[PDB]
């Protein structure tokens, strides 16, 4: 419950600004003219708003819950820049893995499920080949991707544990998260509850907040690439699009249902597409469906730029109004672009329920723990077609990619 | 009805990406 926004005011205002704020918003819900939409609570809080605001001793306690998250995000900031500077190289070598199955392949290269022979222990590591990126005119989000990964440091992203090549490919080790794809459940449970749906959400908010705050834009929100590990939270996976903006950029890349309208048309955007595929995830978790498909992309862009969304009838209605605004097709009144940023997210009415602080802490309860089958499990993982890695006896590219 | 549009569109599987 934030009372600088009930009482509509900026974190700094003065005493009088409170005072007369007080006043402004005390009689635009008064009890006698606005006690109407049920907006008597609004008034009440209102009149709680002041009463801590008031007080120097009430206000100064009040001040460090936004000073806390400003302190944790500047250290993470100065972590992010140190590692953004100095980014770690050659941190292992192939022969130093068992190759198991394969976990996944794709647009990207592959993913197998590995083993470090010495540690015994259990990766993931992505194969991508040198010439089908330089191909598939990728290199520099390839190049980015380790980068972003090498130096973020998040409960709710999967973590980068070495990096390497050789002479054709890129190698990249991560923690294995064994709970599979949220996308082969929420497709096998056919949707999510509400409150189901509410663990998730919180976690991407959490992430984008951390993200952004690193001027990083995440681009590929979809449930293909998010995760869940044994306590049943969220792991996000694919940086392949990420990139670092501190303004506007202008790739039309993503994925089609969940890309924003200022991505599709060749005007640049800025983070707050992140929130408009947050608005898309919730509505897929939700409902079963994306909100807008077809089968062609370019009829999926005229959904996405119609402004026009048609909600299903279990759609509660505080979830209805959450979905308007972060499918708002104008990004000057989509939230998490406006005055007061992610607060309006976070103190939204379908998020009155969720702790911020407790999710971040991987306290709550996890709705759903998958099927743990013991140290290497792929049970929770389609199979796929094994290839054997060749290596050339000529490197590839070798100019294209000195910085990996 | 959209779910049986849903299953109509073919994209009820993995999403690819576009990198355009
Ligand atoms: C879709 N996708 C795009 N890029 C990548 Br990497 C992926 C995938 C992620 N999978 C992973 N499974 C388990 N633990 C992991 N740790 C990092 N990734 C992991 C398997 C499916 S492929």
């Amino acid at each position: 419950k934030d009372y600088y926004q009930t009482l509509g005011l900026a974190r700094g205002a003065s005493d009088e600004e409170i005072k007369r704020a007080y006043r402004r918003q005390a009689l635009r819900y008064h009890p006698d003219k606005n006690k109407e939409p049920g907006a008597e609570e609004k008034f009440k809080e209102i009149a709680e708003a002041y009463d801590v605001l008031s007080d120097p001793r009430k206000r100064e306690i009040f001040d460090r819950y936004g000073e806390e998250v400003k302190e944790f995000l500047a250290k993470a900031k100065e972590d992010f820049l140190k590692k953004w500077e100095s980014p770690a190289q050659n941190t292992a070598h192939l022969d130093q893995f068992e190759r198991i199955k394969t976990l996944g392949t794709g647009s990207f290269g592959r993913v197998m499920l590995v083993k470090h022979k010495e540690t015994g222990n259990h990766y993931a590591m992505k194969i991508l080949d040198k010439q089908k990126v330089v191909k598939l005119k990728q290199i520099e989000h390839t190049l980015n991707e380790k980068r972003i990964l090498q130096a973020v440091n998040f409960p709710f992203l999967v973590k980068l544990e070495f990096s390497f090549k050789d002479n054709s490919n890129l190698y990249m080790v991560m923690e294995y998260v064994p709970g599979g794809e949220m996308f082969s459940h929420l497709r096998r449970i056919g949707r999510f509850s509400e409150p189901h749906a509410r663990f998730y959400a919180a976690q991407i908010v959490l992430t984008f907040e951390y993200l952004h705050s690193l001027d990083l834009i995440y681009r590929d929100l979809k449930p293909e690439n998010l995760l869940i590990d044994q306590q049943g939270y969220i792991q996000v996976t694919d940086f392949g699009f990420a990139k670092r903006v501190k303004g506007r950029t202008w790739t039309l890349c993503g994925t089609p249902e969940y890309l924003a309208p200022e991505i599709i048309l060749s005007k640049g955007y800025n983070k707050a597409v992140d929130w408009w595929a947050l608005g898309v995830l919730i509505y897929e978790m939700a409902a079963g469906y994306p909100p807008f498909f077809a089968d062609q992309p370019i009829q999926i862009y005229e959904k996405i730029v119609s402004g026009k969304v048609r909600f299903p009838s279990h759609f509660s209605s505080d979830l209805k109004d959450l979905l308007r605004n972060l499918l708002q097709v104008d990004l000057t009144k989509r939230f998490g672009n406006l005055k007061n940023g992610v607060n309006d997210i976070k103190n939204h009415k379908w998020f009155a329920t969720t702790d911020w602080i407790a999710i971040y802490q991987r306290k709550v309860e996890a709705p759903f723990i998958p099927k743990f089958k013991g140290p290497g499990d792929t049970s929770n993982f389609d199979d796929y077609e094994e290839e054997e890695i060749r290596v050339s006896i000529n490197e590839k590219c070798g100019k294209e990619f000195s910085e990996f | 009805t959209t779910y049986a549009d849903f299953i109509a569109s073919g994209r009820t599987g993995r999403r690819n990406a576009i990198h355009d």
